[PDB]
């Protein structure tokens, strides 16, 4: 339960499934048919996000880590923040949302706090 | 084209709360 839930990815529906049997926990969206499987090892993830409670729609994100371009500002100042490569999953259940929210958030943060 | 709006509505919904 607290690792998966029916999500939608690339215009097709399925389940999102976080697996910790493996090397650093990976999130796996697999279509309802099971043909499409996309695995995201959470160690490569920097953040994760979800739809605000004001919005009815259900969404999670996987914010993958970025280039070390978090480096200091440019000679022209620029003031740059490196654009993250992220994933977005559509659900239609708040319980799933909150669980997937928590599941991803915590494991990600386990790699951050590292305790 | 569509994914582009997906990052828009996320901020739009955020700017709603950030009034």
């Amino acid at each position: 339960p607290s690792h998966s839930g029916a999500a939608i990815f690339e215009k097709v529906s399925g389940i999102i499934a976080i697996n910790e049997d493996v090397s650093p926990a990976e999130l796996t969206w697999r279509s309802t048919d099971g043909d499409k499987v996309h695995t995201v090892v959470l160690s490569t993830i920097d953040k994760l996000q979800a739809t605000p409670a004001s919005s009815e729609k259900m969404m999670l994100r996987l914010i993958g880590k970025v280039d070390e371009s978090k480096k200091r500002k440019d000679n022209e100042g620029n003031e740059v923040v490196p654009k993250p490569q992220r994933h977005m999953f559509s659900f239609n259940n708040r319980t799933v949302m909150d669980n997937i929210k928590m599941t991803l958030q915590q494991i990600i943060s386990r790699y951050k706090d590292a305790d | 084209d569509t994914q582009d709006d997906f990052l828009k509505w996320w901020r739009s919904e955020e700017a709603q709360d950030m009034g």
